[PDB]
RNA sequence: GAAAUUGUUGAAAGGGAAGGGCAUUUGAUCAGACA
RNA sequence: CCCUGAAAAUGGAUGGCGCUCAAGCGUGUUACCUAUACUCUACCGUCAGGGUUGAUAUGAUGCCCUGACGAGUAGGCAGGCGUGGAGGUCAGUGACGAAGCCUAGACCGUAAGGUCGGGUCGAACGGCCUCUAGUGCAGAUCUUGGUGGUAGUAGCAAAUA
RNA sequence: UUGGCGGAAAGGCCUUGGGUGCUUGCUGGCGAAUUGCAAUGUCAUUUUGCGUGGGGAUAAAUCAUUUGUAUACGACUUAGA
């Protein structure tokens, strides 16, 4: 003793971490965004596929499904922010809701439980779809970036 | 705003449309100057080839080669000026050069192919009346490029083998509005020019 | 369809500089279209990717990416600003760019 | 022994030092390189045609204000000497190896040269006298020759990778759409 | 196998060239305070190297830590190993290079029957 | 058995020098971290 | 404001291209770009003020808190880094490989420099407290020794062969 | 596949007569999920190499030798089953 040897060996103590002054409030969302919305999923496996808007989750997340009879769609969480919400509204009068929650999407092929509230929720959009003109099928189609196309203008 | 662009200079402003094309360039927007021997210019013709006349002195003493090479030929001229304001001596530049060509006459794998203007840069916006101008066009045969009347054959061709393009581009387009007002009140086409169109 | 695309087009101007002295860390775009300071104000925050292709496959591509964003106009014209995780390569100056419509707000 | 850096097989190999050879350093690298990577067997019929003004030793790197030729022209060069003395050497050990090839029991129109060096060997002190009482050198550069003639052999085969795939969740499930869908 | 410090940022990661070195073949890259009246890089102009200068230093919390965020210690044999057995998360240990083979494995096996981490052990491996 | 300085080999670059700085990209190469 | 007046020697210079209801001249309005300057925060250092002996963990020349400052030749001071040998110490490393040397392998320090992976090698040598010196090199048309590009070049041609 | 146009870099443009798909011109019905809340989520077009398989063709040049309309040497110019 190559090396010698400190007098100083340090503490080997870990701190505690100071008491700390963040309150998790709830989102506020932009306004445009009320249950009833064709929305437009700018990302993901479905960039581009419109779909609807049904409840608020409390992940801030956005429940939706397009029409899984429409457009391969499912009950599904999406992110505010890779979304365009655009005007147009079903009405979303009708539909359960309330069994969905952050639970019931806990990675813990397919599940029969998620296939069915599939068919029940599509039953009561597809009615209030079939209300108006052209609305299937503006649903079916995927949105996009044409020729001369100026997002900005292009008033969603 | 496309991958090529086909620009006429006619009209033009050698200096002006000289740059917007390099500015562009460098910013890759492959473009493609033509017709050019009628160029413009600032200037009653009288000059510019006093002008002219200059950068045609400058040399190098020791050897007449290896110098500024004058050349005549409008397009090259353009160029040249267009040049100017393209910093070669480096890559990027160069990668720029390139992005450009230039002809005097719309030759062929263009006179398909449509053109456009450059406002901007058209005599006509620019100057004011009653200023003298030039014309490429003589210019380049002042000093001396034996080739302004072989382009000026060419062109007599292809405003024709165009216009005769023409009157058959607007014979059809034209029934197309004779077999159009038949189909339209039709109920496609009301609730159309509500929303629009 | 025929077109996919849910970017904006647009592309790779500059470094800020000086007359003579760069600073890599921030670059100038050209949103193809986009003439104004308001027109460019829409893409503050929007997402971009110089996308591009290496020869030797990671990974599983043959396809990379650098992850903008815009962040602020730059005189004029909605040229904007545009840091990058890491700094565009200059070989870029001229390159196509994709700006993105994420973190919406529409 | 110890040789330079090779890059071949030993066992279907055979190597020859000279050493402190008075011949040109400048010249005998000249005549090396240029029978470098032959079949041996011609090889040594073109140091022949040499000599002979027939065939010449083309002087790449050290070539400076040689004259030219047509002989050229061959190798896409305009400067080229015949370095009797340099190839005489060389072809003194080409025969040497092909000797040294034949006690291991290596087929004689396969050989060829693959590794061949010549280095500055050292100088040969020496005197000249010059204008005003002026003693200068004049050293002869003699030369270390060496060559490893070689059987050839085919191509290799490839073998590798092995190359290991490291992708993402969201990369499988795109791969899985694939031969769900198609194959 | 660490105590949770900040992130170990640390300044200018080049090498401080000594202006020249490239240059010459007499003129080491080990760094010089250049003296020169007429020279560039004293009157550090622009668009030359830069001179090593406080400054650069790096936080006192992270200074000496590898990344890890270990301290190195040398071990020239097993007495040496026992100072560190307490402070695992903030020290570590290498092996002198001027340990035999024998000695190593030793001491390589003295490091982990007490949890302590070194930076060396591969060394003079046989294989 | 050092350097200058040479010779194979291997990798790379090169339109009237080379080299150096900040910055990324690609090509080669490597540390630690994860448990 | 234009013009004449207005003539110098390589080719050529509002910096260049080029520019003509300007990209000229005069003036006015905004927006905009950008220095190591200014504002704010982080980190380094120095300097100034402060707080902390209660034993009892590790440094009281220590541990903290607050602030303001940071360009330098000549020049002064300070804290370090390294080299030869000397007293002390680690019952230190070592033929199971010390010193040296090569290493676009790693780590540490702002740095001087340190440590280590691999190869080479064959007999001695490091940390630490301290003493001591013939102690640190790029330059002196420095010394001594070596070696280049010049360059396979100049050239080896007087005295009949 | 019929017939035409075009040479300024044509290397493209138009047109007949068929063979056959898809047709969002209007109406339907199945499938799309787990790529797990985004990660370009890879569908372009560069040049080259190695073999299977459908048609085609079957040469020069350089050295050495030689000439002197040529020539410092290379180059040039001729000659040669």
């Amino acid at each position: 003793s190559a090396q010698k040897a400190p007098k100083w060996y340090p503490s080997e103590d870990v701190a505690a971490l100071k008491k700390t002054r963040k309150a998790a409030r709830p989102q506020k969302l932009r306004a445009s965004l009320v249950p009833g919305t064709v929305l437009i999923l700018l990302a993901g496996r479905f960039r581009g596929k419109r779909v609807v808007y049904l409840k608020h989750l409390e992940d801030n997340t956005l429940l939706i499904s397009g029409p899984f009879k429409v457009n391969g769609v499912p009950l599904r969480r999406v992110n505010a922010r890779y979304v365009i919400a655009t005007s147009t509204k079903v009405s979303v009068e009708g539909v359960n809701v309330e069994k969905f929650n952050v639970e019931y999407f806990a990675k813990e092929e397919i599940k029969a439980e998620r296939v069915e509230d599939q068919k029940v929720v599509d039953k009561a959009l597809i009615a209030e779809i079939k209300k108006t003109p052209l609305l299937k099928q503006y649903l079916s189609a995927s949105f996009s970036l044409k020729n001369g196309d100026k997002p900005h203008m292009l008033k969603f | 705003v496309e991958p090529v662009v086909v620009i006429d200079g006619k009209g033009h402003l050698v200096g002006r449309l000289a740059s917007v094309v390099a500015k562009q360039l460098l910013n890759g927007q492959k473009i493609v100057v033509v017709r050019a021997e009628e160029l413009n210019i600032s200037g009653e013709f009288f000059r510019n080839k006093l002008k002219y006349h200059d950068f045609l002195r400058k040399a190098t003493a020791f050897n007449k080669t290896r110098g500024p090479f004058h050349f005549r030929a409008p397009s090259r001229i353009f160029y040249k000026a267009l040049r100017g304001m393209v910093s070669h001596k480096t890559a990027r530049g160069k990668a720029a050069l390139e992005r450009l060509k230039v002809f005097e006459g719309i030759p062929p794998p263009y006179d398909k192919k449509k053109r456009v203007v450059v406002p901007q840069a058209l005599r006509v916006l620019r100057l004011k009346p009653g200023r003298k101008y030039t014309t490429l066009g003589k210019l380049s045969t002042s000093v001396g490029w034996k080739y302004e009347d072989v382009v000026a054959k060419l062109e007599a061709k292809r405003k024709v083998s165009s216009a005769e393009y023409y009157a058959k581009k607007r014979a059809f387009t034209k029934k197309v509005a004779s077999a159009n007002a038949t189909a339209a009140e039709s109920d496609v086409a009301k609730q159309l020019a509500a929303l629009g169109y | 369809a025929e077109s996919h695309r849910l970017y904006v087009k647009g592309k790779h101007l500059s470094y800020q500089r000086s007359k003579r002295v760069n600073n890599p860390n921030v670059s100038l775009i050209k949103i193809e279209g986009v003439a104004t300071p308001q027109d460019a104000q829409f893409y503050l925050g929007k997402r971009i990717a110089y996308v591009y292709r290496a020869s030797k496959e990671v990974r599983g591509s043959k396809i990379r990416v650098m992850w903008g964003k815009v962040t602020r106009t730059h005189g004029n014209s909605g040229v904007v600003r545009a840091t990058f995780r890491n700094n565009l390569p200059a070989k870029t100056f001229g390159a196509s760019v994709r700006i993105f419509l994420y973190p919406s707000n529409i | 022994a110890r040789y330079g850096a090779t890059s071949t097989n030993p066992a279907k190999s055979a190597s020859a030092r000279g050493s402190y050879l008075r011949v040109s350093f400048k010249n005998t690298r000249e005549t090396a390189q240029a029978i470098n990577g032959w079949e041996l067997t011609k090889a040594q019929k073109y140091l022949e045609q040499v000599l002979d003004h027939q065939r010449a030793i083309p002087f790449r790197r050290f070539n400076s204000s040689i004259g030219r030729t047509a002989q050229g022209k061959e190798f896409g060069v305009t400067k080229a000497r015949w370095p009797a003395k340099s190839v005489k050497f060389v072809q003194g050990l080409l025969q040497n190896a092909a000797a040294n090839a034949e006690a291991k029991g290596l087929d004689a129109t396969k050989l060829y040269v693959s590794h061949i060096q010549v280095n500055q060997a050292p100088k040969q002190r020496r005197r000249t006298y010059r204008a005003h009482g002026r003693i200068n050198k004049y050293e002869s550069s003699p030369s270390h020759i060496e060559l490893v003639v070689t059987e050839k052999e085919e191509a290799v085969a490839k073998a590798a990778e092995k190359k290991v795939v490291r992708l993402t969740s969201r990369q499988r499930g795109r791969i899985a759409a694939q031969k769900r869908i198609a194959a | 196998a660490s105590l949770p410090h900040p992130k170990i940022v640390k300044k200018h990661t080049k090498k401080f060239k000594r202006h020249h070195s490239d240059r010459y073949h007499r003129v080491a890259e080990n760094w010089r305070k250049q003296k020169g009246i007429d020279s560039v890089v004293r009157r550090r102009f622009r668009g030359n190297i830069s001179q090593p200068k406080i400054g650069y230093g790096s936080n006192k919390k992270t200074k000496f830590l590898s990344p890890s965020g270990h301290k190195t210690f040398l071990v020239a044999n097993v007495k040496d190993l026992e100072t560190l057995t307490m402070h695992t998360k903030t020290y570590a240990a290498e092996i002198a290079h001027n340990i035999s083979a024998k000695n190593r494995v030793v001491i390589l096996a003295r490091a982990k029957a007490l949890g302590i981490k070194v930076t060396n052990p591969k060394g003079r491996l046989a294989l």
